[PDB]
Order: structure tokens, then C-alpha cells, then sequence
């Protein structure tokens, strides 16, 4: 049995661990093959108990990481891609 | 098959000329281009990719321009190091064509040549043969004449002259000579002689050896 | 440091098949593509295809789709070229060269490129060289002359690879009986010729000739 | 940067740390207002790097944690509620 | 240990006010709503209302709502009942019970309670007891008589709480005059009378009078 | 406001018997009814929850039965501490409601009561009143009867009783009357006694003494 307050605590607006996929990232990335196909970006999640606020980001940063892109009949190759992450979270008026 | 058509074939610039380089696409390939350098012996080296990105270790004064079908690559100021075949290639369509290259050729002051004449081993001499030599170290132009002489007998026929490529140090050019005889008809003549001329030479020089000395 | 070391090119007859071999060492193998460019003697560049070295699959240029054969041994960081049925027209110097890494866009360039080996085809046989001294007599100048060989090429250094001033080695020129040759320069001052020992470091692959002949005055 | 071969790690096919709605995973508990909203769950997440894969769990469990209910007008009290975990997943046709 | 306990009780007048107070402790104040309940004199049970521990919010029975007001202080885990405008009728011993820990499902029972306080709604004034001994004179019989007080109630113990067995406590009765009257009465072995000593501790809370009474054979 | 009606509304019954509460509410609550033991002096105590559910510490011979409009609370065999007041409550509808409680007794053998009479204190006396207590302690049946003579002179009007609840080990019940006098006229007379009439006595028992000795 996780103790309330333990559980009220974790999950309560805040960043954690969001899986990505990359193409919704960048929508007019059509023509390539990702791998992965998605990235571990910190994200807003979490509740705010309240129906009229919501969790939403107060502070953002970039993160870069090794992507492979393949072109099928044109290329292969690894290489550098940005990505937005979220490093502080509140709960606000909707 | 997208086709490059590259101009020109051949230029000559002195040290801190500018010095541009076309291309021409048979369609458009947008910004899809790259150029590489490639000296003697060595594998090509990209210079600029994308039409105009500088790539990393190599010198500001190589830049690119151009979209569509034209392109085209400077050198602000040509150095002796530059001396290369510049080839341009599309990324656009497969395959990857490249264009015909472009040979940089550096024009300098007037040197004129260091000959030296070489006679035939004895090893190569028991072999039934004979291979007469005569360097023309270091100079400039490109153009010489060397004739031969065999007792008096200028030769015609039996000589073959391998020119070095430009030294990327001095813009200096080289230049090997070989009379070939059989031992016999080698040893009926004596003085062997290579007649140099150039326009670094006033009045054409003369290397010789007395055969049996 | 990231390198290509390339190896399997020589003589073969035509009808013949051989099959080149691209070492890659310095990055992950399987990261980056790997290209097939080849240049015919005094010509300009031309591409043969590129293999995927993640899934293995492989792309060729329309001429080369029916007699060439690109493969991999990811165990090994290895790309493999096979050519069959060999005509004189596919003599030339071939280079692997692998895709680069890149910065939020992609550019198909090739960065790192292989020595590149030279495949001759020809029903000739080989033939090594026979090195004849240049014998000198400010600055002396010395040599060596390798004649008679097939195919291209030798390799030619002066004091074991000390001595790379001065010197000058010439193309090979084809001669008229079908055989090649060629002339390794180099200028020294007049008075080292003396107590300076000159060693020129001859070297005919096609047929394993090794040949170090000493220039010094007769 | 993250290297490449440690973002692929980070993504393919796993149970992670994923936050549920309580009221999504009972939907018949219509009348009552919970504290926290949302639970800290383990499910399956990442991905395959193939359109016809999926990640799927392949071992699943429950999890006890005290969760407060309220129902307006009637009554309010922490207690405990039983939520599903994914132990084990994996990448199958889909 | 999970315990309620309650003060404020005592004599209002007609038309009056009062505040109830319940000190929870051993859990969460917060965590469970709170319950108040009401039994008038030898009567039944009735619910008032309750009040969420959590967000403040009070619900009442409706007969309650007019002139009850329930409220809370996090920061001492105390609930309060405000009652106005009192008549004879409130006149009852007043409870605060908490919700229980849940398993599944949820069900409105009551708890944990408090020890209860009695509210007793009189224009009478307060007045305190006289205590009398009821000496002795096998097993023996002794107590004590607590006479004339107002309101109720009035406690009574023995040596302290260390004697509980063969205690006897009264029900209060009212007496002609308005006030009450009780006795406390305890049997003990004939032959304890001169060696063991008894005492009665009696307490009216609403007039403030505490009296330890010793019993012996007069 | 739904209304829970409770029957019987009061019982007796012996140890080792088996009792059943009935409950009845004005309209269908499902099974969302729970009951209560109340002792004595004491605030209730939760029993059974959800009809059926036993609390944690409550013994197994309770149990709870029904659904609707119908319940029932059953003692499977009754124990001389289950002497209380058992109340259910409706949590169908706000406002909770409860029922007006069942009080169980426990039905035991004849037990003739032990008597003792106290004369008043001097400190009282000082006062100007005279309490003359008469005590009835454990006994069985409750019903009793004492009569107060003074110089043989039948006392009537000025004496007032108080019984104690029942008890939790024993089942008896214990008695006192106080007889209310003036300082004045408790010092005209000499004899004071209590006579005691109960089904456990084969004749009346009288407690007395003589003021002053």
C-alpha cells in the first residue's frame, strides 16, 4: 500500500519522462526513417486536483541528441536534433 | 541522370588572383551541390556542401554560390596549395553524378631549369640494353625542348619525356628523359649529349659525358 | 581517428571477377553509409552505389545494378564490392567513402574517403622491375630507374621514408613493348655524397618485387 | 548530446513510469471526486522502430494505493483502490 | 491511538450561544470527514450534519441549518459546532464521529467518537455540590452523597480510579427544589475498615468545584 | 428523510438464547444500512456495516441479513455484557437517519437484594437538613419495594429513588432512597428504619437505627 501523501506527491503537476515521437515533432520530416522513432523528452504531466486549472510549462529549454536519419535509396547517417523540454511546470488558471 | 556540366576545363591564375569555377545543371537540383578538391595521387576532399557551406578545416577564402542550374565556386585569393581538379556533384536525383573537373593551374615567374645527364648501368648494359637519362630540375613554365645528341647525331624516335605535375610549394615543374639504345649500338658512340631549352634559359644549356669515362 | 583502408585490386583477365575489400576503423560502422566511387586513369569521378550498413541493404547507380554486388561483415566493419565479368573498361582506381555526420539537416556528401585500389584488367601477364642506379657526378642530384613491369603500379621511397626532400619520382611512362617504367629523383648537397649512404626502397606489388638498390657514385 | 546508442536504449519498448486517470480506469465511479485524479503507474512505453510492431505487455500486476474519495453531500475518507501495472512488455506484430 | 475529545459543554440560557470543540489526534485530521450526532435525555440518536476535513465544505440536516454553523482550524486538527438562538429543545449530549478508512468500496458508518458533552439550555443558575460521607456500620457498605448542584453532570470516583469493584454510582435525581442529588456507593471487606482508606473524588465541571472526601467509621 | 422503524422496541432474554433485531425502512435503501451498540454512559459503537459486513473486533455471534426494506440483527447467543441499546442507520439518502433503538435485557435467576442504612452526617445536620439513605445493592428483579418508618409513623411523599442500570458481569441491579427530613424534626424522633419487600426475600427485611447511638 502506497501511503496517500506518497502517492498525492508523485503525482501532482510536475515534469516527468515523456516518450516523444519525432515526427509529430517535425511534421515535414516525411521522407525520412527515424531510430529511434521516438525520444525520452521531460514534458508537463500530472494533475492539479482543480477542474478549473491546469498544468502548463514556466520554463523551457532545448535538449540535442543522435538521431538516425535513413532516406530510402539516398542515405544513412547519424547526427544532431533539438528538442524542447520542459523544466518547470505550474498549476494556473485555465 | 541529372548531367553537370562543368567550365572550364582548365584555368591559369597567379598567387592572390580570384579565381571562379562554373557549373550547370541539366535540371534544377535546387541547393543540392558539393564541391571537392582533389590533388595528385590523393582521394577527393569536400570543400563546400549545400551550394555554400563552408565545411570545417577548410579555408574562408574557398566560398559557393548559386541555385537552380548555376553554381559557382571562388577562391578570393589562389594560393600555391590550391593547385588541384575541382569537381562539383548533385544530391538531387540518384545516382550522384559528378562534372567533369576543373584543372587550377598557378602561373608564376620564369624559372629556368637545373639539367643533370645519367648514363647507363653496367648491370642494365650485361641486360643487351641501355637507358640514357636527363632531369630538368625545377622550373617554370611548363615548355622545354629536349633533343638529343649521340655522337654529333641528333636522335629521333627512340626518346620518351615523363613531365612532373605542378609542386604545390614553388609552382616548379620537372622533367625526365630517356634515350634508349641496345648495348651494341650504344657502345659504337660516345658522346651523348641532351640539348635543354627554355624560356628560363638565354641560350639553350647542354649536359654530357664521354662514354667509357 | 577515423579512417578507410581499402585492399583486394590487382590484375585480373577479362571474364575475370574480383572482389575489394573497405576496413573501417575510428566510428561505429553500422552509423554511417558506405559509398563505391571509382575513377578511371586521367578521368574524372563517377558513382557505383551506397549500402544501408544498419539493415544491410543496397543501392546501385543503373550501369553497375547487373555485374556488381555490394555486401557487408558488420562483425568485422567491413563493406565488400564484388565485380564480375571484368572489362577493360572498368580499370580504374575504386574508393570507398562513408556519408557524414550531421547538424539538424542531411547532406549527402561523402567525408571520409578509403586510399582507393586500382583493379587493371588485362590478359597480359605480370612482370616485375628491374632497378638500375643513377649514380651522381651546391646540390647532386641521384636516382633509380625501374623499367620493365606490369601492371601499374611500384612504389618507390629513399632511407627507408628519412629522405622525402628532393625527391622526385616520375609517372610511369608506356613504354612501346606494352611495359611500363619510371625515374625516382632526388637533390642532395655535394658533400654528403661521401659519407651519406642513399637507399631507394623500390616496390612492385602485382608481382611482390622488393627491390633496395644503393645510389652513390662510381 | 545525447549519444545515440543511449537515446535508442532509452526509447525501445518498456513499462515506464506513466500517469492514469483514475475516473478513465473506473468509469462507473460516475458520482465520486478522487485525490489525487491520477495515479503513478508502470505501462508499457517506447518504441518498436517497425510500423508493424507494437509494444505489448507480456506480465502484468496490481498495485494497492490510498486514495481519497469524495462523494459532495454524502461523505469523504482515504482508503485503499487497486490499480494494474505491466511487469514485462514486448514488441509484437500488430 | 485514535481519539476525539471534546469540550464546551455546560449551562446556556435560553435564546443564548455556545461553541462545541472536538481535538482529534493518532491520524490525519484532514484525511476523514466529521460527523456531529446528537442524543437528547434517555432518548434516541439524530445525525446534524458533517464538514469535510479537506476543503471546508459543511453539509446539515436541514432542521440544523438556521442556526448551526460548523467550521474547522486545521492548524490544531479541531472541528467546531456553533449553535444560536438555544431552547430547551437542544438540550441533548452532543458527539463528533469521523468517517472510516475505506477498503473498495465506500460506507457512511461513524467510527471513532468522542466522549460526548452535555448542552443543557436552563435560565437556573449554577451551583455547586456539598459532599457528605455515608460511614460504615463480612462485607460493609460506605459512599458518598453529593447533594444539591446545577446542571449536570457531576464525576465521581474512588481512591483515585484505584478502586472500581463493588462501585455503585447513582443516576442524578431531581430533587423539589430544581437541584440534583446523587450518591456514590462502594461494598468493602468488614475487616479492611481500620487499615484501609477510602476517599471520594468528586467534580462538578460547570461550577468548577473539585472535593476529595475521606470516608471512615465515625 | 427516509424513517428506519425498530422492533422490538425492548426484550429480554436469557444467556445462551438467541436474539433477532428487526429494522424497516420507508422505502427500498438497498443494503446500505449499518448498526450500533450503545452501553451505558457510553457513545455508540459500530457492530455491522453494509448490512452484513462485521466490523474488525466485533464478535462472530453478531451477524446482520437482508436488502430493501427489511433487516435484521441477530445475537446468536446472548452474553451478559450484550446489555445495551442496538440502533440501525440508513446511508441511502441525506440526512442519515437512524431507528429508535431496541434495548435488550438479560434475563437471569432471583437474587434477594443485601440492605444498609445510613444516618445523616453531623456536617449535614449543621446545615439544617437531615438525607437518611437506604441501600438495595444487587438484586434481580428490578421491582422492589421500600417503605420508610420513623417512630413507627409510615413515611410518605418525601423519599425519592434512583436505580442503576444493569450490570455487565452480574445482571443485577442496586437501589438507593433517600428519605428528605429538617434538622428540627430528625431530632424529635429515635427510630429510623427501612423495609424491604423483594421476590427473592421470604419476608420483608428491616434495616434500622436509633439516633444518637
Amino acid at each position: 500500500v502506497v501511503k496517500f501523501m506518497d502517492v498525492y506527491q508523485r503525482s501532482y503537476c510536475h515534469p516527468i519522462e515523456t516518450l516523444v515521437d519525432i515526427f509529430q515533432e517535425y511534421p515535414d520530416e516525411i521522407e525520412y526513417i527515424f531510430k529511434p522513432s521516438c525520444v525520452p523528452l521531460m514534458r508537463c504531466g500530472g494533475c492539479c486536483n482543480d477542474e478549473g486549472l491546469e498544468c502548463v510549462p514556466t520554463e523551457e529549454s532545448n535538449i540535442t541528441m543522435q538521431i538516425m536519419r535513413i532516406k530510402p535509396h539516398q542515405g544513412q547517417h547519424i547526427g544532431e536534433m533539438s528538442f524542447l523540454q520542459h523544466n518547470k511546470c505550474e498549476c494556473r488558471p485555465k | 541522370d541529372i548531367q553537370m556540366t562543368q567550365s572550364p576545363s582548365s584555368l591559369s591564375a597567379s598567387v592572390g588572383d580570384r579565381v571562379t569555377i562554373t557549373c550547370s545543371a541539366s535540371q534544377d537540383i535546387s541547393n543540392y551541390l558539393n564541391w571537392y578538391q582533389q590533388k595528385p595521387g590523393k582521394a577527393p576532399k569536400v570543400l563546400i556542401y549545400f551550394t555554400s557551406s563552408l565545411h570545417s578545416g577548410v579555408p574562408s577564402r574557398f566560398s559557393g554560390s548559386g541555385s537552380g542550374t548555376d553554381f559557382t565556386l571562388t577562391i578570393s585569393s589562389l594560393q600555391p596549395e590550391d593547385f588541384a581538379t575541382y569537381y562539383c556533384q548533385q544530391y538531387s536525383t540518384v545516382p550522384w553524378t559528378f562534372g567533369q573537373g576543373t584543372k587550377v593551374e598557378i602561373k608564376r615567374t620564369v624559372a629556368a631549369p637545373s639539367v643533370f645527364i645519367f648514363p647507363p648501368s653496367d648491370e642494365q648494359l650485361k641486360s643487351g640494353t641501355a637507358s640514357v637519362v636527363c632531369l630538368l630540375n625545377n622550373f617554370y613554365p611548363r615548355e622545354a625542348k629536349v633533343q638529343w645528341k649521340v655522337d654529333n647525331a641528333l636522335q629521333s624516335g627512340n626518346s620518351q619525356e615523363s613531365v612532373t605535375e605542378q609542386d604545390s610549394k614553388d609552382s616548379t615543374y620537372s622533367l625526365s628523359s630517356t634515350l634508349t639504345l641496345s648495348k651494341a649500338d650504344y657502345e659504337k658512340h660516345k658522346v651523348y649529349a641532351c640539348e635543354v631549352t627554355h624560356q628560363g634559359l638565354s641560350s639553350p644549356v647542354t649536359k654530357s659525358f664521354n662514354r667509357g669515362e | 581517428e577515423v579512417q578507410l583502408v581499402e585492399s583486394g585490386g590487382g590484375l585480373v583477365q577479362p571474364g575475370g571477377s574480383l572482389r575489394l575489400s573497405c576496413a573501417a576503423s575510428g566510428y561505429t560502422f553500422t552509423n554511417y553509409g558506405m559509398n563505391w566511387v571509382r575513377q578511371a586513369p586521367g578521368k574524372g569521378l563517377e558513382w557505383v552505389g551506397w549500402i544501408n550498413t544498419y539493415t544491410g541493404e543496397p543501392t546501385y547507380a543503373a550501369d553497375f545494378k547487373r555485374r556488381f554486388t555490394f555486401s557487408l561483415d558488420t562483425s568485422k566493419s567491413t563493406a565488400y564490392l564484388q565485380m564480375n565479368s571484368l572489362r577493360a573498361e572498368d580499370t580504374a582506381v575504386y574508393y570507398c567513402a562513408k556519408y557524414p555526420h550531421y547538424y539538424g539537416s542531411s547532406h549527402w556528401y561523402f567525408d571520409v574517403w578509403g586510399q582507393g585500389t586500382l583493379v587493371t584488367v588485362s590478359s597480359a601477364s605480370t612482370k616485375g622491375p628491374s632497378v638500375f642506379p643513377l649514380a651522381p657526378s651546391g646540390t647532386a642530384a641521384l636516382g633509380c630507374l625501374v623499367k620493365d613491369y606490369f601492371p601499374e603500379p611500384v612504389t618507390v621511397s629513399w632511407n627507408s621514408g628519412a629522405l622525402t626532400s628532393g625527391v622526385h619520382t616520375f609517372p610511369a611512362v608506356l613504354q612501346s613493348s606494352g611495359l611500363y617504367s619510371l625515374s625516382s629523383v632526388v637533390t642532395v648537397p655535394s658533400s654528403s655524397l661521401g659519407t651519406q649512404t642513399y637507399i631507394c626502397n623500390v616496390n612492385h606489388k602485382p608481382s611482390n618485387t622488393k627491390v633496395d638498390k644503393k645510389v652513390e657514385p662510381k
